[PDB]
Parts: C-alpha cells; structure tokens; sequence
C-alpha cells in the first residue's frame, strides 16, 4: 500500500506546482516541451512542470 | 461538543471579518481574482462605489 500512497503523493504534488496565476496586464506564452504552444490569457491556468514553461 | 462550536464560530467569524472591506468615499475599488478583474454586464470591467463590498 506504500506504492499507492507514493502515487498519490507525487499525483497531488503534480496538481499542486502545475497551477499559476498572469496579471491582468499580462499575458502568458506557453511553449509545449522546447516548441512553442499556445497563448494563455489572463486568469489562473494549471500547466504540466517540467513539461512546459510559461 | 463545546470545543467544536466555539471553534467554528470563531472561525465563521474571522472569515466574515477577512472577507468585508470598505471603499473610502473619495476612492473607488477594483477586485482581483487571481490576476484578471471581475467583469460583469457582458464583460464589461466593474468598480466599486464607495461601499461595503465582501471579497
């Protein structure tokens, strides 16, 4: 059962550190691995760490 | 149950106390929620008169 609570342990933690939060006046660029993705508007948004940068 | 009771009460009260704030007469306010403002009446940006207002 220790596998388990170690899944959920680095599940909450990959839900926890993925969100972030851009001003209003911001504007976020997010690039998909080393490759540009997409434009994020500004509100609070959730990406994968360490797979994506903002 | 005379531990719990006080508790949440107290704890209901502080909440309340965090959430009210009050707009000055020669100022006005606009709230944030995480970065972007509060739009409303077809996205159009609000501000608050000077009144009390929960956040």
């Amino acid at each position: 059962r220790v596998v388990t609570i170690a899944a959920a342990a680095i599940v909450i933690i990959w839900a926890a550190s993925g969100f972030y939060t851009i001003k209003e006046a911001e504007r976020g660029v997010v690039t998909r691995f080393g490759k540009f993705s997409h434009l994020v508007e500004p509100g609070l948004n959730w990406k994968p760490t360490f797979i994506d940068e903002v | 149950m005379r531990k719990s009771v006080i508790a949440i009460i107290i704890i209901v009260l502080v909440v309340l106390y965090m959430s009210v704030f009050v707009v000055k007469e020669g100022e006005r306010g606009i709230t944030l929620r995480f970065g972007k403002v509060l739009r409303d009446d077809d996205n159009k940006p609000l501000v608050y008169e000077p009144g009390l207002h929960f956040k």
